[PDB]
């Protein structure tokens, strides 16, 4: 007795997503010691799997970036990036805003031009 | 598409190790015995340890040297510094050019020249000298490795269509496998080429690193003048799955190797290893319309023993089959029958050798469960073994038992739970056990087709019980054997071992008997009793062993009074020591009666007075020789109101002293945070009487929170000279212990202390005063004073006046150790640390691990030698680069002051120095 | 045939260490110069250095002679169907020592 | 889903577990390890 | 007898996507 | 026989070659017994 | 980029074979001469 | 050295090589290759 029922399925109408909500948010901890600076930007609610280059943009907003401060990292499966970087203080002198961007490659690259920025 | 790419992609894992090391020693002693012991008993981590912790052989970090690149184990006796350093180990030369190694401080005692070898005077006088100095020339090592891991998504298999007379649909069953595979570049040091198939490394099989040159090590490196290094790539894999199951609801068929199955005890206790390669079918009829409420189940087994194996093996051409059927007609009573057979085929009957029976055919039934407020456990078996040879003369052997008792989930019988409960607490007669046993003499693991078992697990502990947790022999009752003196070579005198223990010849006699253990719970009173008689299978009283007993307890308010009577009447030989102290085999009669009263004021304190009187073979027997432990029903009571449990086992370690003479640390355990000296008992039943106060800190509403002491006094009976009937309670023991942890401020103190003033040699402790004290301090980092210092500390003193029949020697020890760690030192993320340790010892020694489960220990010896182990260990750290430096010295003088350390006999201590630079890096 | 890597393994980060204490870890990033890949066959000048000197002594191994079928014409690991098999080696060169 | 959207799902489940199920929902996945991306692309009663 | 095999064959779906399908209870 | 996809195959065969007298030369150790062959297999095809 | 990744990617193909076999003979004769011949002249498939 | 004679009567071994002489090592210099083949029952798992 192989009770068998064949049912055609309907194409649905409600296809809302299910996973990390892209809601950028976080904090920064720039800590000076003996002429060196250690910056830790823990972000949450980011893209689930994405490289997030972050550097120090100088004042000028546009402004150049002291690229000797590029902190690179990728996110997890919920969207948690932890940028960490060591930069001489004399280098980061005259910096204005730590701008986080998106990374086209693990070698760096600025896919996006500022998904989140903090005044320093 | 990205998931598809990731499923079958490689994760590249490179590894780099960087480190500098130099080490110079002259004797290669051990320093891990100076470091503090953690609360779990492990020794504190250091950068100089050789490792070597093995649980199988009892090896520890304190059994091996820590200098050079050598891990030379410490040697007991004078060759080593009495277990403190490496052995002398002269080398002996021979005439034919061959050589041997003599392990001793005097080559003249080389009493073992082989049959034809003669000492050629090639060395000093034919004896060389193995240099005791080890060197690690300073170098910086970079090690590079690479592996390729897989995604790990290949954990499933789906069946495919098959068949010849027909064709199965396919894709019907999904099996979860346990295959772990990847790519490696280089071979492990323990790899080998298995040319026999045994799965084990025989005598020098291949040394796989030697088969594939350039795989690993330093002996061979496949290089290139340009500097490139080439390493072969291997596919490594483990297959943990050997069983495949098919079918879901009623019927499940499992095919695989080393099938593990279990019909019952005495028939197919074939789990824990499995028997061979084949299949098993299980049919569950718990959903059948007419009869499904009884949960009918059928099991069927077919297989070939050990799969395919070479001749002369017990499993060559031998195949087994079986079928069992069971149900649960009532609440939990499961009843089952089973047929089992194992036999040789035409290729096993010939060209098999061994002794496997030509055929074994066992039938059986079992009735385990719990139905109507009682728990029944029955078993019957019939063997019908066909003993190969030519005439055979088939031999039958049965095994029947019927028990009313509580079996645990691991199939061990719990005799502390009644399983009868014929009343409530006010009137609570409880039956604990009621069993009969008719195991035959010829019933072994061959009779019922099992792997092991059906024999006394101890022969000194409860010897009617075959339950063996080691080999998974789940069987309540054992095939008893009769023991007698061997007298193998000599005539007129019984054969003895080197230690003096007797050598016995064991003949299986089987087992037949009955036993009842019950307890009646009154109100403020409780009583209990037990009886047990077991003979041989034939029933001859020449092998009878009867144990009977009974206890009565009355507990009210804060007072408890117990009285116990125990007997043991063993016409069965039994091996035990007599009054003089020589092992013998012969019948025994033991009569014990103990009246012990206890009072618990409730403030965490406790008092206890006892009078225990043993009587072995009619004489007063200062100490029973372990005979009372031959029975499995002992069932003493326990102090306290509302504690009317009749638990098996005579609590002979109650309110009495400890007789320990071994310790992990140099001092007598008073400096070990994993040893509670106030809870150390002897576990030997004495003819004595005494009192013992105390205090427990874990009990709430106690005077001091974490405080335990066990002051006590006792008097022990001793016969007149050695074996006289007359005697007196002349022995006297006064003991005391204390332990107090506390935490004053940021520091964490810990005090321990022990004392003893024994007058006689009780178990192994000599007769003399014995004291010990120990203090351990561990301050947490100070955040007020600069540098955030974090201190440590350790002190321990041990004294003992051993008055042995050969001397009156004093054996004392003193251990100390201090150390400060600066967590903030000048530059950021910079740490410094220094620790100084020391251990002085009078006539004490260390006995290394024996290669078995037993570990090494510090003990007292009359060696007129004083050891002075000392050392300093400085560990600094920059950001993550660790500089470790260590200088240690071991000197063992004699009374004169000859300074035997560094045993080239130049009056210099053994010395060890090490310097390491460590740097952990990750990709 | 050769198998090259992405070349993205040019960094190492330190890990926590110490016995009397425990360093934080992830404190220093070191740039290394490791060049590695997979090769199928050995060069002509490869050899088995059995002494550690790093140089080819008198007839050390002739690595193509140790692993037959690696290269050359003296040995070729074949198959009647025409398949040719060559051992796969993990080649690497480390230029970083500080 | 093959290469033209020809996804063919199959699976065995004891009827006892199935009880009280009302609709077989098909979702998209984030990986072959289960996970939920879309919440109901196609579905039918029973 | 007591197990349930279910073959949901879908077509016109997304070229190389994963399609996890299960049984959602009344809720 | 075959359960879902597990195939149990069993086979027993006998070959006897007699002469006119009936000497039964099969199994040519000359003991008057036929040659005999028995096989048992359990087959299971699985795919990843 | 996915096509570039797939161009030089390995497909990992693992294989597992599980099977039980026992066979006992005294002369090792042939049994394929007993099985039916197919319309193409081939003999019927068997597990022996 | 040893050779293999393919026949039901070893006496007809008309091919002893140039210098070889039959040593009475077996029955009378002629052995007998066992005609029985055995495959001891086992379950095999092969992984590739
Ligand atoms: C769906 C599949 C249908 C069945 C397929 C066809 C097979 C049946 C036809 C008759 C075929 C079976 C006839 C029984 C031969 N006898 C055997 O048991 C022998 C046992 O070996 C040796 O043992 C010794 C002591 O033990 C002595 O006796 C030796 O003298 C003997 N060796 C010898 O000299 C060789 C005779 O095994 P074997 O080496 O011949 O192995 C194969 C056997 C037989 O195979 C099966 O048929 C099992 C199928 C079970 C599937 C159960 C799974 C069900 C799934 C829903 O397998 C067994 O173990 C079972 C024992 C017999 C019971 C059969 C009834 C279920
Ligand atoms: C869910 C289902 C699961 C399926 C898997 C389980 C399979 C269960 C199989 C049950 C078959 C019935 C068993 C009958 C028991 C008889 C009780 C019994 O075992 N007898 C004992 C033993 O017997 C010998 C045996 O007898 P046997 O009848 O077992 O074997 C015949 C046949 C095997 O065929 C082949 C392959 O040749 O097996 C069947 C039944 O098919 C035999 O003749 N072998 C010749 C060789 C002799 C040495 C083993 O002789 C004596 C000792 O030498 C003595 O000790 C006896 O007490
Ligand atoms: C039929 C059929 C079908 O065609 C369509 C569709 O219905 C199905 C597919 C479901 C189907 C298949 C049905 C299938 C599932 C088979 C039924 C399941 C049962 C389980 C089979 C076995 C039943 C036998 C039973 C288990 C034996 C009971 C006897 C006891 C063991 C006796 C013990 C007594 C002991 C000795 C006392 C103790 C004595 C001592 C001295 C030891 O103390
Ligand atoms: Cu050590
Ligand atoms: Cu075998
Ligand atoms: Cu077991
Ligand atoms: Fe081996
Ligand atoms: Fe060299």
């Amino acid at each position: 007795g192989p009770t068998e029922g064949t049912y055609t399925l309907a194409p649905q109408a409600v296809v809302k997503p299910a996973g990390p909500v892209y809601a950028p948010a976080g904090t920064a901890k720039i800590s000076e010691t003996l002429g060196v600076t250690r910056t830790t930007i823990t972000l949450t609610g980011m893209a689930p799997y994405a490289i997030y280059v972050a550097h120090y943009h100088k004042m000028g907003s546009d402004g150049p970036a002291i690229m000797e401060s590029r902190m690179i990292a990728q996110a997890s499966a919920d969207g948690k990036v932890t940028l960490t970087g060591i930069v001489p203080t004399a280098l980061i002198r005259d910096a204005a805003y730590i701008n986080v961007h998106h990374g086209r490659d693990f070698s760096g690259a600025l896919a996006d031009s500022g998904v989140i920025c903090t005044p320093i | 598409r990205i998931a598809a790419l990731e499923r079958n992609a490689f994760s590249v894992k490179p590894s780099l190790t960087i480190g500098y090391s130099v080490s110079r020693t002259s004797r290669n002693f051990d320093v891990d015995r100076l470091f503090p012991l953690n609360a779990d008993g492990t020794v504190a981590n250091n950068a100089f340890t050789s490792g070597g912790i093995d649980t199988d052989t009892g090896a520890q970090r304190r059994d091996f040297g820590d200098f050079g690149n050598a891990s030379d184990p410490v040697v007991a006796g004078a060759a080593g510094l009495y277990g403190f350093a490496d052995g002398v180990s002269y080398t002996v030369y021979f005439t034919d050019g061959s050589t041997a190694t003599f392990d001793g401080l005097n080559p003249a005692d080389y009493k073992v020249p082989t049959g034809k070898v003669i000492d050629t005077t090639k060395g000093r006088n034919g004896f060389g000298f193995n240099n005791l100095a080890r060197y690690k020339e300073g170098s910086t090592d970079i090690g590079i490795s690479l592996g390729f891991d897989t995604s790990g998504q290949f954990s499933q298999v789906t069946s495919g269509t098959g068949g010849s007379l027909f064709s199965t649909a396919g894709r019907l069953q999904v099996n979860q496998i346990d295959l772990n595979f990847g790519l490696v570049t280089g071979l492990p040091s323990d790899a080998y080429v298995d040319t026999n198939g045994n799965g084990k490394k025989d005598d020098g099989e291949a040394t796989g690193r030697g088969t594939y040159l350039g795989s690993g090590g330093t002996a061979a490196i496949l290089r290139d003048p340009a500097g490139n290094v080439y390493r072969p790539v291997f596919f490594r894999f483990k297959n943990a799955t050997t069983q495949f199951s098919v079918g879901n609801n009623p019927v499940i068929v499992t095919l695989g190797q080393q099938q593990k199955f279990y019909f019952s005890d005495y028939v197919f206790d074939n789990n824990y290893d499995g028997r061979g390669d084949g299949f098993t079918v299980t049919v569950d009829g718990s959903n059948v319309p007419v009869i499904g409420a009884w949960k009918p189940q059928i099991k069927g087994v077919y297989g070939s023993r050990s799969g395919l194996d070479g001749t002369a093996e017990a499993g060559y051409g031998v195949y087994y089959r079986g079928v069992r059927a069971q149900i649960t007609p009532v609440g939990t009573l499961t009843a089952g029958i089973h047929y089992a057979q194992e036999g040789r085929d035409m290729f096993g009957a010939a060209q098999n050798t061994t002794s496997t029976p030509s055929d074994v055919t066992t039938y059986g039934a079992d009735l385990h469960g719990k139905a109507f407020g009682v728990e029944l456990h029955s078993e019957y078996a019939t063997s019908r073994v066909r003993p190969n040879t030519a005439n055979a003369a088939v031999q039958t052997s049965n095994a029947f038992y019927a028990r009313v008792a509580t079996r645990k989930d691991n199939l061990a019988f719990d005799l502390n739970t009644p399983a009868a409960k014929f009343g409530n607490d006010t009137f609570g007669v409880s039956l604990y056990d009621l069993n009969y046993r008719k195991i035959d003499a010829g019933y072994n693991n061959v009779a019922g087709i099992s792997e092991y078992g059906y024999g006394s697990y101890s022969r000194t502990s409860a010897q009617n019980i075959a339950y063996n947790p080691d080999t998974g022999v789940t069987a309540p009752f054992a095939n008893l054997d009769r023991q007698a003196y061997t007298d193998a070579n000599n005539d007129g005198t019984s054969d003895r071992n080197a230690d003096g223990t007797v050598v016995a010849t064991n003949t299986k006699i089987g087992q037949m008997g009955f036993g009842v253990k019950a307890a009646a719970n009154l109100g403020p009173v409780a009583i209990g009793g037990y009886y047990d008689t077991s003979t041989g299978a034939n029933g001859d009283n020449a092998n009878r062993m009867t144990e009977a007993g009974g206890s009565a307890k009355v507990a009210y308010s804060i007072f408890s009074l117990r009285g116990t009577y125990n007997t043991l009447d063993s016409n069965r030989p039994q091996i035990y020591r007599d009054a003089a102290g020589t092992q013998i085999i012969g019948d025994a009669k033991v009569r014990r009666y103990a009246v012990q009263a206890d009072v618990t004021p409730g403030l965490g304190l406790f008092v206890g007075a006892y009078y225990r009187d043993v009587n072995v073979n009619g004489v007063r027997s200062t100490t029973d020789r372990g005979l009372l432990g031959r029975g499995y029903l002992a069932s003493s009571f326990e102090p306290g109101v509302g504690n009317n449990a009749y638990r098996t086992g005579l609590r002979c370690a109650d309110n009495n002293f400890g007789t320990g003479t071994r310790d992990i640390d140099g001092v007598g355990g008073v400096l070990n945070p994993a040893v509670n000296l106030d809870q150390s008992r002897t576990a030997t039943c004495f003819t004595s009487y005494g009192v013992e106060a105390g205090h427990a800190g874990d009990n709430a509403n106690a005077l001091v929170k974490d405080l335990f002491f066990r002051v006590g006094y006792s008097r022990v009976y001793v016969p007149t000279t050695a074996t006289a009937t007359t005697g007196d309670f002349s022995g006297s023991v006064t003991y005391g212990d204390a332990r107090y942890d506390r935490k004053v401020g940021v520091a964490n103190v810990r005090l321990a202390g022990s004392f003893s003033t024994t007058n006689t040699q009780l178990d192994s402790r000599p007769a003399g005063t014995r004291g010990a004290v120990g203090l351990i301090v561990r301050t947490d980092p100070l955040e007020n004073v600069p540098f955030r210092p974090q201190f440590n500390g350790q002190v321990g003193y041990y004294t003992a006046d051993n008055r042995v029949a050969a001397g009156n020697y004093n054996a004392n020890a003193t251990k100390y150790g201090a150390g400060v760690v600066l967590n903030d030192f000048l530059l950021p993320q910079t740490k410094i640390g220094v620790r100084y340790d020391g251990y002085m010892a009078q006539n004490r020694q260390y006995t290394p691990f024996d290669g078995d489960g037993t570990q090494g220990y510090f003990s007292d010896a009359n060696n007129n030698r004083r050891t002075n182990l000392n050392g300093v260990y400085v560990e600094g750290a920059y950001q993550d680069l660790i500089f470790s430096y260590g200088t240690y010295t071991l000197s063992q003088k004699d009374l004169n002051g000859v300074e035997y350390g560094s045993g080239i006999n130049n009056g210099q201590p053994a010395r060890g120095q090490t310097f390491k630079i460590s740097y952990k890096v990750n990709f």
